[PDB]
């Protein structure tokens, strides 16, 4: 979660709304197991 | 002769006259960064991590420590209660966030009190219910943002021992004592009445002879100040009684041209340190 | 480091370019929740646009510690403090900062 | 310098019986 | 070869064939007081003082050491939770009495779940709520006081993961499940509706194979057990899963003359032994 500590502040003449990008990685001790198939990728039809 | 004078026990060496057996009942004699101008933790992007907390500074030239000295756990030549007191460590000593103030063209100022702020939070507040006895220091942090086209100055000083005073029934006539929200207001803090004089009869303008650190918005966003546990006795009831007291106080009132952003906070994340506990029982609330 | 969709609404499909950032603007209430997401990297929702997701779906089980960072794109002159917090397993969205 | 004090069971073969 | 066998990281040396680059494909091959039988602090008036508590027992060899091993915190090699974890030590290890049973001559017998019952129950209940992570060990002791013309024998066991079942409706084609108060009662535990069976289909008979004391009402009015931390992780829910069950069951019932008393009590008092907490956030009850 990510919550205001004081608040979004700007003086005249800048925009009141703004905008920021998250990222994600993973660190050196992060590792995976158990090789599998994605569901995030199907085939309903031929690939022509 | 018996060593029983005031003095006993202190680095300083006094040539004193004396005719009978107990050393008080001699004469006064004569003796044969600096602590008190808030020395900075270097005179003694950054980042100050303790627990699981991590908030962001700056300097360590911007770090306040109290009277010079660093929070530590009770020394054994200090101690009176035997107990092993219990020093939960993470789980206690790291940073809560109280509820924001809203600093106004108009504010007074604020305060709050140690511990009572976080007698009620986390596992601190657990621990200091559940003990008789308490005893830590503390890291205060204060934040406010503005721009670059905003200004104003918040005093932020700790001031131990802040007894409260009221106002006598304005004529001075009545004996009115602060009632029990106004001298432990918990964790969101209370406002001054009459911010010139602490609400205590005492000048806000020498309260800089106190650990402090100024907000100056065209400098500085927050101010950090390390306390040491002080007090006359060990360890106390963290519910009975308040170490001391943290005024944040708007000296230069806060400005702006209409339209800048007007709603600026104030925010106060404190981290207790080196908090210990004796003399466990049921948990009591007050 | 793979952007996350956090900004991941059903009323931005059709203009998915918008879900690859989150607002923050000036507030009239203090201590508002901004953003709020799981920490899960293969679980659907807003990890699953980042290639750590999508790697991680190749897969049954993971370990490790994971980062996420923030970069603000407002302008030079906004300025202020958000609270990121990682809430270990429990309950649900902590119902205040 | 220390300002506070206080900080296999079976085996590949049987028992042998030995004589009393 | 990739060492991926599931035997791998044992004492043990077993000789197998393989013709894969994978260990875990290869054959099973061939290979190349007791810690079951209840081992005494012993063979591995008195006081046990833990904390601010101190019980009464009498002999160490009438202490049983559950499986030959004595708590400890979780070692490094073990560990994956990469927070520093919370040791508390004295408020959290330290004896905790529960409500009191009474023993009648038809009573069936009783089970309590850890760390179950002291979720609630002073700091240790406190950290427990406050973090996700959890680990302990006990020293779990059972009072029952008789006089030497009262007899009766009750069976005191420690079973690991104790998962209760249902009657399944009685004719068996029910597919009940025991509910949320059933399977964790808290503090004041639960009875069983049939010891025969310990509720779960499995003999009273052979408890005895568990980490075990008898109190035999002639000989002694306590039995001591200390219980490592068991566990197929090194940390876990306090909430959500409970470690193992204690078992108190007269498999001798109680009796005696008329005109003796007939107020038998049981009295179970617990100490969480090692008590370690990690993943710090806002407190759960459930
Ligand atoms: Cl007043
Ligand atoms: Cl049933
Ligand atoms: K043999």
């Amino acid at each position: 979660t990510i919550w205001y500590q004081t608040n979004y502040v700007v003086p005249i003449g800048a925009p009141t709304t703004a905008y920021i990008v998250a990222l994600a990685a993973a660190q050196d001790n992060f590792t995976m197991k158990l090789c599998k198939d994605t569901e995030d990728i199907e085939q309903t039809a031929n690939i022509q | 002769e018996n060593s029983n004078s005031a003095s006993e026990g202190s680095t300083i060496n006094y040539t004193t006259i004396n005719y009978y057996k107990d050393a008080y009942a001699a004469s006064a004699g004569r003796q044969d960064a600096p602590p008190l101008k808030s020395p900075s933790a270097e005179a003694c992007v950054a980042q100050l991590t303790i627990g699981n907390s991590t908030i962001t500074t700056q300097e360590a030239a911007n770090i306040v420590i109290a009277y010079g000295e660093w929070p530590e756990y009770c020394p054994d030549t200090d101690a009176t209660a035997v107990d092993k007191p219990t020093r939960p460590d993470v789980s206690v000593n790291r940073f809560f966030t109280l509820d924001t103030k809203s600093w106004a063209k108009d504010s007074k100022g604020w305060y709050w009190k140690f511990p009572d702020v976080l007698t009620e939070v986390g596992v601190f507040g657990q621990n200091a219910q559940f003990h008789y006895l308490y005893r830590s220091g503390f890291c205060v942090h204060v934040q406010c943002n503005a721009s670059k086209f905003h200004q104003g100055a918040l005093l932020v000083a700790v001031l131990p021992e802040y007894v409260l005073g009221t106002i006598a029934g304005g004529t001075g006539n009545e004996n009115s004592h602060p009632p029990y929200a106004t001298t432990q207001p918990g964790q969101v803090g209370a406002v001054l009445t009459h911010p010139y004089v602490l609400d205590a009869g005492i000048p806000l303008s020498q309260l800089t002879v106190c650990p402090h650190q100024w907000i100056n918005l065209r400098t500085n966003n927050c101010a950090t100040i390390i306390v040491p546990y002080m007090n006359t006795v060990p360890f106390d009831s963290a519910l009975n009684h308040c170490n001391f007291g943290l005024l944040v106080i708007p000296v230069v009132p806060l400005d702006f041209n209409t339209g800048a952003t007007s709603e600026i906070p104030i925010t106060v994340t404190i981290a207790p340190m080196c908090a210990e506990f004796a003399g466990l029982r049921q948990a009591v609330k007050q | 480091e793979t952007i996350l969709e956090v900004n991941n609404l059903k009323t931005n499909e059709t203009t998915p370019m918008q879900r690859l950032c989150f607002p923050v603007s000036v507030q009239s209430k203090t201590g508002e929740l901004c953003a709020a997401f799981r920490a899960d990297p293969g679980r659907d929702g807003p990890w699953q646009s980042t290639i750590l997701g999508q790697l991680c779906r190749y897969y049954t089980q993971w370990s490790g510690s994971l980062e996420v960072t923030f970069m603000f794109a407002g302008s030079f002159m906004a300025t202020g403090k958000m609270l990121i917090a990682y809430t270990p397993p429990g309950g649900n969205v902590p119902a205040d900062r | 310098g220390d300002p506070i004090a206080d900080m296999l069971q079976v085996l590949p073969t049987a028992a042998n019986t030995e004589a009393s």
